[PDB]
Order: structure tokens, then C-alpha cells, then sequence
């Protein structure tokens, strides 16, 4: 867990980062739930992701947030099919954790501009 | 082998190709050895068959260590109808070469045979002139400003209030091919609409910027413009490469679609005078490859700039020195390019281009103090105004003042 | 420090003028003393202007180190030691060294010290684990001769 | 001054790039960077000029730093980067003369480029060649041989050793040869080399061509008789041409080859037009797996540096390499360069060491023909790569290394009878 | 005619291989030149060399290869002024002429010969010599150093 739990790492401007929410099986402490987030949803030294962050839910029981960094090029170029499968793909079967919600994902400008987006936007259409 | 490559006696053929250079040699290095040098580094470095000749080095008049070089290259060398490897071939390496300090390429004589292996313009000026149904002046336009961060649906009422108020063609900045603010298909049917919306009783149009990243996305690009019905398509061909300048001519004839050439790079490759390749000689190339019109740039050397004007129009240039023309140069009826003028002009300086380009021509212009409709209508005055003048017989050089409906008086005021 | 063959044309950077003074190793501390530190090229004629004169002169082509050296520059032959003669004897030796780095600041570097007959040379580190951190000259490259082979 | 702010820090997605300059007598070092950066952008979309240092020794001699937003670019088009940057920056009246030195390309902007078909790692797997520098040579004469005198001057130097033998630059399809004919017998000598040795080989087939049309055609009959490798003239052809090209070669499994003639007119003369490291940079976005690079022993640090920024996927700026702009490459693949001019065996310790292994040697007129040729060059390669790997140095042994090496090869031997 | 290669500023930077000449003048005379060591025997290293007779001036010469090419019997002779010596123009500069005594015999008619004139020493061609019918010279001129300059 230590390899991948990593209490003191600061993002990089290329990394993609996910918020996920979880409630751990009882007797499991949340530090290593977080840890094994990141493992299942990465490899398991540059393709594994890293939980550098975890917070309790205020006003929750049994509840906590986990920040957890992934590199660029584990990333198919304009793939939203390839994200999710990489992210939600098997981590919410994992077996330590009662539930796990993803809350967010931090796409970063070098992945965005691989994307079409949308085929007019707000300002061309309403133009057209 | 230093020298044989250089032979004195020889007169060239009608079918042989010849180049002009100016060179200046390493200290140490003669001229007549640099010469041979540069024939063989250019042809060779039955071979006799295969090999350029200097026939001819004479210096430089006025000029320290400055030399000029001529050299024969055999037609059986060059690929047919392929400007690129025409270009291969005697630019490829030479100028790389270590005996000499600097070298220029200042002329090319394509032989009739090897000019009959090319397309030339898709349309010309004879037929331009039939398509358009414009005649007896020089035509118009103008770019647009704002030039970046425009709504596709503004961009289009700016052309269209141009091409309305009275000017021929509109362009497109070079700098917008696609970009995020705004995406080429909205631009292409956003000036669609301002076209016909405006086309006045005649036909106007509007340089579309077709220079892509691919060949696919160049002819996809220039098929839409064709469903639109769009008269005429731009490219920059030197930052596009004469490949793609070559398919977009050949798509252009069996379209229908007249094309319109950038320079949009030369100032890289022929701004310093002692080094590079000469302008003169890529409009040579380009005419042969494609292009109806072509960036020239303004007057207002002006013999150098004349002199290419006329090699690119002509039906037959006879050879002089004192306007850049080395080798007389017979097109062999291959249609003219129409030059297109710009930069630094106004209708202040209009009686000068008409002069000096006479009819055949295109003047581009970059505002006016009320709005755009009022530009139009002050460049399509002062030209109307130019050009009776000139019918009339008029000095327009010294009567210019006098030879140049508010709209026009609001741009002479201001300047 | 590098070893050399004498070879010709190696790398073609650039050839000109270099001159040391040489010793004998059997001569010992007091001929490297004694030989001449300052050998300047120089007026138009190149011939080389020693401070004071010396017997046996040899040129090391400026490689890089012998460039480097400048004042100091010295040469030394070295001479071999086969237990058996029918085995085959190590080559004569030459030693470049720089006498104006004298003092011993490096232990990688091998530095020029005297042995009991003769001059040796010895490592940076040895000689300070010695307590000498004084030698003679600062060797800067090794010998080899020319193999056209 | 509207355009220059001596106080201001680029943004992670900016573009930068480096120009050096000499202005007219009369114009401030400020006033003309300031125009560098006006005449090539014109808020959100005006170029910022941030920095206008100097240069040492020379007077009147500057250089500017500009930034460009990520906004003015076209996602993967090297001819719009070029378009906007270089396009008539040049030719004003404020400036004697303009030559840009670097550009860096932004990892937002460096993602939406293909780059290169297949990149130094895959290339060596698709070829199977490790540990050492590929070689080759190429075919004299060049012009006025049938399609089969040629075929059999390619399978003798292919059979002899050879990694690869290269089209002349020059021909494409001639009145005395075709490139029908050519593919047709390169591709038989080809064939056969390969089958006799057991090992890859292959031709720089030519596929220039004057249209996209018949470029095409060119490369899908190269693809129809099995030609691993494919090339190019990206300068003379140009930008779209080329990145089509490339394109096509991902899609089909061909390596591409890019030559550069035509560069001595952009970047020969130290004081105005476009340093080859910048094109060499816009090449690696387009696409190419191997670049010629040109040699050093046939600026030595300069060459260095534009080696290190087509190969690394890092590199960080210095300025005594000819690097201006730290380079982050995203982990796109590098370009394979590519050595020539003045090199035979003489140089080959040299160039191991100068370029190390990822590289490809392309030499050249040996005493006993072709396959001799080709043998002397195999053995002296091999015989060097091994010294290196033992620790033997290459620019003091390099003699011997090589002279040992003769005495085992009567080809090798023969060929250092210099 | 003469074959001439002048040492050049900034060549001190990567010699990899120099060859060494003793040295004689102008001044000094014919004697100097029969003086001089003609064997220098090499039981070189890197370099190692020693002379079958003690020399005074020696030069440092790069291995250019008609340098080289002598091994024994090779001199350096120093002229103040390089006009006299050298029948065609001159740049008013100090002058090196490498000898080989080997070849000293005038058979090549285009081979330029030291010889002894009586101003001092000069550069004769082989042709000339032969319509004096001199059959000997001093030595046979191989190399004509120049000085580097700005």
C-alpha cells in the first residue's frame, strides 16, 4: 500500500485526477482503502496512479474522500471509452469497500485538446 | 574533374534547361573552378548525357569577389510536369557547398519541351476575365479586420458589407485556417451566405483559405467550398509544399474553381541579395504548377519587381538584364498569372498601380473612417476614376492629385 | 589520462606546435627539477624559445591534456622487467606531466614520485594515504607505440 | 511598445520562440522586438514579446523571446505552425535581418501531432536490428542506369552486409528510368538479399512525387511488394505532402525516410532564415522515423544539441548547445538520425561514439566493387561497437581499433589502404 | 611549383600526430644545414625520440603528410624574408622551407632544390640547376611553411 499511497505528492499540471467516495468494510482503516483505489484502477513505476490525498466526509460515519493522481499516457488520445474503462472499469467490485461513488474528474488541458468536443458549441449554434 | 564541368565553347540547345546564379567563392577558390563546382554538385556529384555544363562566368559588375555562373542542364534530367523535381535537382545540395561563401539563384530558362509537360494556370487571364465578366480595369479587394476572434456569423456580415459597398474579392488572413475561436466549416458558410446575399448584379467571391495539414483535409475543404459555389479558393504555397500545391491546380481545372496564391513564406528563402533563390524564379515554378493569381507585392528594385511581372504574363520575354531577365524565356501559349499588388497601399497611391500594372491585375488592400461599405466605394471611385483617366491619355504619375459620393473625399481628406 | 598510439590523423581537428623537455627515469627528481618549464612558440618563425637549453627534446602532438598543460610541461622514459626474456618485453615508456601541478589534490590522478631506483608513479590516494601531498609532476596521459598493425 | 512587457511569465501552454535579429541603424532592440512579435500575431490573440538579451561579442545583434498564446495554432498542423510564426516576420523594414533559432511547442499543443509512423524503439523492433548503429550506402552511378543494372548494384551492396541502400534524391521517374521499373527490380534484389542472409533489409525507394495523387500510388506499390521503408523530400515536397505521407505510412506499417535537401536554402548562413533544429523539431511533430542529421568529422555542439531534442523525450535548455527552450516531448517517439557526407571507414570510430547506437550511418568507390564495400564497412562498425562496449576509447584507439579489425578482413584491410 | 601549407592561428587545439625538425637559418649558412642531425631515431611511444647528434633549435611541425613523409634527412631552414628565397611574390614574411638532403640530386625538373647562391641560400628549380649542370644540392625542398597571421 505504500507504493502507492503517498501522503506528500503535488500534481502534476498533466496528471488526470478522480475524487472518489467510499465507506470501508468494517476493520478496514481508510488509508488503506484509498491505497487500493489507486491499485486497482492503475498498474497493480510511471503507469500506476497515486492516492495522495484522504479526507473524511464531514458530518459522515464511515465515510471518506480519496484524490488519486493518474499519469497522462495511461490514456488512450480522444478516448472517453478508454478513460472509463482505466477508471470505473473494476474498482467498484473491490472487495475491502462497502460502496465507492466517483464525485469528479480533473481532465487536463493536454488530454482535453486530443478531443473534438462539442460539434458546434453554445456560440456557433446560436448562430446557426 | 575540378574542371569539364565548365566549358567555354559550348552553345546550349532548344531543349536544354539553363540556370543563372550569382555566387561569391572562398578566398582562394577561383571563379571558373567554382563555376564547374557548381554545374557538378547540381548535375553529377553515358554520363556526358547526364551532366550539367557552366558555359558562360562573367563577374559581377561593381561587386568584390561577386561572380555570376551559366549553366546547361540536359532536358532527359527532369521528371515531366514536376516542379518538385525540378527544384530537387538544382537546389537540392548545391548551396551547401564549401567552396563558396554564398550563393543565389537568380534565373531559370525552361525549354518549351519540358514547359509543354505542364498543367500552367488552371484558368489564365483570358479566361478569368470571361468567368468573372470583368473587363477593361484591374480588379479589388480587401482583407479583413479584425482578423482573430471573430464569430463566424460576424466575420460573414464584415464580407458581405465589403463585397456589397463595391470591391470584387474579399481574403481571408493567412493565419486562419482553422483555429479554436472558429472552425472553417461555419466560416465557409457564414461567407457563402454574405456572397450570395450580395452578388451588385455580378459576380463577386471570397478567398477561401483551403492550406490544410493533409491532402485529404486540403480536398475536403475545397470540395465544400465547391458545393457552396464559391468562384475561387486560396493557398500558401510555400508553406504548403508545391505536392499539394500541384493537386489542388489539377482538382481546381477539373472544377471550375479559380486559385489564388500566397506568397506567405518568401521572405524567408529570397529577402537577403546574396543568398537563396530569387522570386522570380519561384513564379516561374508556380506558373508552370498552377495558380490563376499570384502575390507580387507592391512598387509603390521596381526594375526587378516589373521584370517578373511581365515573365509571369507574357507569351515571350526577350532576355535583359536591367530588369532581372537573363535568359529570354518563350511560354509556348501556357496562360498568364494575373499579379496581385499589396501591402502599404491606399486609393492615395491608386494612379501609380494602375500605371504600373496596367489591366491585368489584382490590388489588395488592408480603415476607412466610416465603417467598411464607404472603403469599398472609396477604392471601387478612385479606380473607375484612374482608369478612364489613363483610357484618356492622362499623366497619371503627375495628375494624380487631380485624377483622384463623399466616400472617396472622406479617405483623401484623412490622408 | 589518456594512452595514445602515436597514429596519424586520428582526429582531424586541427594540427600545430607543442614541445616537452624529457627525462630519464634513471635520472631521478633532479633532471625533472632542472628541465625547462617555459617553451613558447612564438615571433613568425615558430621555432620554439626554451628559458635555458635541454638535451633531449620530444614533441607530444596537442591532444587535449598536452594542450592543457602549458607551463610545467616535462616527458619522461620510462624503461622496462620480463622475468623471462622469451616473453615478450613491455614497450619503452613516456610519461607527460604536469610539474606545475605538483601538489597532490586528487586521487584518481596519478602523480609522478620517485622510486628506489628511478622515478614511479603513483595514485593520488596512496600517496596521501603516504602523507606526501607533494609529487613531482601530475601524469596526464599514457604511452604505446605506434602499431601500424 | 505595446507588444513587449520585460516583466512577464509564460504560461505552461504558450508557445515560445527565439529569434535573433539585427536592427536597421536608428531602431532600439525594444522596438524591433516589439515588431517581431506585432508582424507575426497581430489581447487574447497578440504574441508577447518578453525578453530581448543581447548577444555576446556581436554588435548589433539581439535576440527576442516571444510568446504565443495556445490559441493561434491549428491542432496537428505543422504548416499552420509555420504560417503563423514565419510567414512574413521576415520581411520588414525595422530589421537588416531575421533568423529564428528555436521554438517550443507546448505539451497541450504537442499531443494533437501524429509524429513519427513508428519511432526509434518500434522501428529497431519491426527491424529487428539491436545494439548497434544501422548502415548503409547509396548507388553509383546514379543517373542513366537501366532498372536491372540497378536492381543488381542493390543486391550485391544488400548481400554484402548493408542494412539499407538509398535512392539518388534526385530521380524520381526519368526518361531513362521509371519508377515502375525501379520499384520492381529493387524489390527482386531485395528479396533475394534478404532471403540469403536471413536478415532485413531494405531501399529508401523515392516516392516523391508532383502530386498527392501519384505519391500515393508511389507508396501503395512500394506497400504491394513488401518495402519496409519508404522516402521523402519534406522541404522541396513540403509540409502537407509529407504529413499525408506519414499518415498513410502509420496505417500501413511502412518506415518513412525524410531527406532534407533543399535545407542550405532556409538555414546556410548564420544571420537570416529558419536553424534546422526548429525544422528538425517541426519534422518530428509531421511525421519521419529517420532524419538526416548530416555529419560532424565528414557546429559540433550545435548538431549535438538538435540530436538530443529529436530523440530525447527531455530536454532541458542550454544555451551553449543551441537549446534555448526546455522541451518536454510527451512521450511522442523520436526520430532516428541519420549520418552522411565525407564518411567512409576511416571515420567510423567517430561517429559510434558521437552519435551512439540509435542512429543510422550512410556512407559514400572500394578497391573490389560493392559487396567488399559493404563488407569493410559491416566489420568496421562491429569492430567499434564492441570497443565501446568494452570501455576501449574510439577517438584515441580508433586506429588500431579499426587496423585490427583490417587484419581480419582482407575488405576492411583493402579499404583502409588510405 | 612549390608545394606550400601555412600553419594557421587556433591549430593548437587537437594535433594528433606532430612530426619534429631540427632547425637551420639563413643566417647560419650551409654549415648549419651539413650540421644537422639527419637521423632521428624513433623508439617512440607517443613520441620518444632521440638524435644522433645535439641540436640547439628544434621546430614543432604538424604530421602534414610531405612532412611525414621524409622521416630522416628532414630540415627546417628560417629566412627572415620570404621574397628572396621564393622566385615568385611574396608577402613579406618571415619563411620556414622544409629540405629533404636525401633527395638532394637534381632529378626532378619542376623539384625545387636549396641551394647555396651567393647572396646566401635560395629555392632553385631542377631545370635551372640542370643548364648549370649542378648535379647536387643542399636538400630538396618538400614543404614551404607560412606563418599564422590575423
Amino acid at each position: 500500500k505504500l507504493t502507492y499511497y503517498t501522503p506528500d505528492y503535488t500534481p502534476k499540471d498533466t496528471d488526470l485526477l478522480a475524487a472518489f467516495r467510499f465507506s470501508p468494510q468494517p476493520g478496514v482503516p481508510a488509508d488503506e482503502a484509498g491505497a487500493a483505489i489507486a491499485a486497482e484502477s492503475s498498474t497493480g513505476d510511471r503507469y500506476k496512479g497515486k492516492c495522495y490525498h484522504i479526507e473524511p466526509v464531514q458530518g459522515e460515519e464511515n465515510s471518506y474522500f480519496a484524490f488519486i493522481a493518474y499519469p497522462l499516457d495511461l490514456f488512450e488520445e480522444g478516448s472517453v471509452t478508454n478513460i472509463l474503462t482505466s477508471i470505473v472499469g473494476n474498482v467498484f467490485g473491490f472487495k475491502a469497500i462497502r460502496s465507492l461513488r466517483l464525485e469528479d474528474i480533473r481532465f487536463p488541458v493536454a488530454l482535453v485538446k486530443t478531443f473534438q468536443g462539442p460539434p458546434h458549441g453554445i456560440q456557433v449554434e446560436r448562430d446557426l | 574533374y575540378k574542371l569539364t564541368y565548365y566549358t567555354p565553347d559550348y552553345t546550349p540547345k532548344d531543349t536544354d534547361l539553363l540556370a543563372a546564379f550569382r555566387f561569391s567563392p572562398q578566398p582562394g577558390v577561383p571563379a571558373d573552378e567554382a563555376g564547374a563546382a557548381i554545374a557538378a554538385e547540381s548535375s553529377t556529384g553515358d554520363m556526358d548525357r547526364y551532366k550539367g555544363k557552366c558555359y558562360h562566368i562573367e563577374p559581377v559588375q561593381g561587386e568584390e569577389n561577386s561572380y555570376f555562373a551559366f549553366i546547361a542542364y540536359p532536358l532527359d534530367l527532369f521528371e515531366e510536369g514536376s516542379v518538385t523535381n525540378i527544384l530537387t535537382s538544382i537546389v537540392g545540395n548545391v548551396f551547401g557547398f564549401k567552396a563558396i561563401r554564398s550563393l543565389r539563384l537568380e534565373d531559370i530558362r525552361f525549354p518549351v519541351a519540358l514547359v509543354k509537360t505542364f498543367q500552367g494556370p488552371p484558368h489564365g487571364i483570358q479566361v478569368e476575365r470571361d468567368l468573372l465578366n470583368k473587363y477593361g480595369r484591374p480588379m479589388l479587394g480587401c482583407t479583413i479586420k479584425p482578423k482573430l476572434g471573430l464569430s463566424a456569423k460576424n466575420y460573414g456580415r464584415a464580407v458581405y458589407e465589403c463585397l456589397r459597398g463595391g470591391l470584387d474579392f474579399t481574403k481571408d488572413d493567412e493565419n486562419i485556417n482553422s483555429q479554436p475561436f472558429q472552425r472553417w466549416r461555419d466560416r465557409f458558410l457564414f461567407v457563402a451566405d454574405a456572397i450570395h446575399k450580395s452578388q451588385t448584379g455580378e459576380i463577386k467571391g471570397h478567398y477561401l483559405n483551403v492550406t490544410a495539414p493533409t491532402c485529404e483535409e486540403m480536398m475536403k475543404r475545397a470540395e465544400f467550398a465547391k458545393e457552396l459555389g464559391m468562384p475561387i479558393i486560396m493557398h500558401d504555397f510555400l508553406t504548403a509544399g508545391f505536392t499539394a500545391n500541384t493537386t489542388l491546380a489539377k482538382w481546381c481545372r477539373d472544377n471550375g474553381v479559380l486559385l489564388h496564391i500566397h506568397r506567405a513564406m518568401h521572405a524567408v528563402i529570397d529577402r537577403q541579395r546574396n543568398h537563396g533563390i530569387h522570386f522570380r524564379v519561384l513564379a516561374k515554378c508556380l506558373r508552370l504548377s498552377g495558380g490563376d493569381h499570384l502575390h507580387s507585392g507592391t512598387v509603390v528594385d521596381k526594375a526587378s519587381t516589373l521584370g517578373f511581372v511581365d515573365l509571369m504574363r507574357e507569351d515571350h520575354i526577350e532576355a535583359d538584364r536591367s530588369r532581372g531577365v537573363f535568359f529570354t524565356q518563350d511560354w509556348a501559349s501556357m496562360p498568364g498569372v494575373l499579379p496581385v499588388a499589396s501591402g502599404g497601399i491606399h486609393v492615395w497611391h491608386m494612379p501609380a498601380l494602375v500605371e504600373i500594372f496596367g489591366d491585368d491585375s489584382v490590388l489588395q488592400f488592408g480603415g476607412h473612417p466610416w465603417g467598411n461599405a464607404p472603403g469599398a466605394t472609396a477604392n471601387r471611385v478612385a479606380l473607375e476614376a484612374c482608369v478612364q483617366a489613363r483610357n484618356e491619355g492622362r499623366d497619371l504619375y503627375r495628375e494624380g492629385g487631380d485624377i483622384l459620393s463623399p466616400e472617396l473625399a472622406a479617405a483623401l481628406d484623412l490622408w | 589520462i589518456p594512452v595514445v598510439r602515436l597514429k596519424f590523423g586520428e582526429v582531424a581537428e586541427a594540427t600545430s606546435v607543442v614541445v616537452l623537455p624529457v627525462c630519464k627515469a634513471e635520472e631521478g627528481e633532479k633532471k625533472i627539477l632542472e628541465a625547462p618549464m617555459e617553451i613558447i612558440a612564438g615571433g613568425d618563425f615558430k621555432v620554439v624559445e626554451a628559458e635555458k637549453g635541454w638535451k633531449r627534446w620530444v614533441v607530444l602532438p596537442s591532444w587535449n591534456p598536452v594542450a592543457a598543460i602549458g607551463k610545467g610541461g616535462v616527458a619522461v622514459s620510462f624503461r622496462d622487467r620480463k622475468v623471462l626474456p622469451w616473453d615478450g618485453k613491455e614497450e619503452p615508456l613516456l610519461v607527460v606531466a604536469d610539474r606545475v601541478r605538483n601538489v597532490v589534490e586528487a586521487d584518481d590522478g596519478y602523480y609522478l614520485v620517485v622510486a628506489e631506483n628511478g622515478l614511479k608513479l603513483e595514485k593520488g590516494s596512496d600517496l596521501k594515504a603516504r602523507e606526501v601531498k607533494e609529487s613531482l609532476g601530475m601524469v596526464v596521459l599514457v604511452v604505446r607505440p605506434p602499431r601500424e598493425d
